[PDB]
């Protein structure tokens, strides 16, 4: 036995993710050439 | 430590441990001392993001793989999948970030390969 008592997963707002996520999106370059 | 390493989850100083023996493969991390932990499982993330080596931030995100052509319907036909959801975490060494990323680089491929 063991419920949720506290969570709340849109609690934490914060505006980082997108400018981190920007950093974030395809920062490599070893692509293409087979798979 | 090629499947281990340091690295910062939730802003929070902590480390990381993979567990590429099980077959589901997947990576633990837990807070540098917090009885903090976080785990994540490929069956949920298809897809590791990492920053470039002439970088020096050292941190990759991984995806949590979404359903742009396996949604599933609901009466509506649309079929759609809920939002994705992802993780972010920062590295604290070089060796840290290659080592674990050439590891989900071969367990992302592989989960990636099949589908």
């Amino acid at each position: 036995g063991f419920t949720p008592h506290d969570s709340a997963p849109y609690g934490a707002l914060d505006m980082a993710d997108f400018e981190f996520e920007q950093m974030f999106t395809d920062a490599l370059g070893i692509d293409e050439y087979g798979g | 430590p090629s499947h281990s390493g340091a690295a910062i989850f939730e802003k929070v100083s902590g480390i990381i441990a993979i567990n590429e023996d099980v077959s589901p493969a997947e990576l633990t991390w837990r807070s540098t001392d917090g009885d903090k932990v976080h785990t994540v499982v490929l069956s949920t993330i298809d897809k590791l993001q990492a920053t470039p080596a002439s970088s020096e931030k050292m941190m990759l995100r991984l995806i949590g793989k979404v359903d742009e052509s396996k949604k599933r319907k609901d009466n509506e036909g649309n079929e759609v999948v809920p939002k994705p959801q992802r993780h972010m975490f920062s590295f604290n060494n070089r060796t840290v970030m290659d080592n674990i990323k050439m590891t989900l680089q071969q367990i992302i491929s592989r989960y990636k390969d099949a589908d």
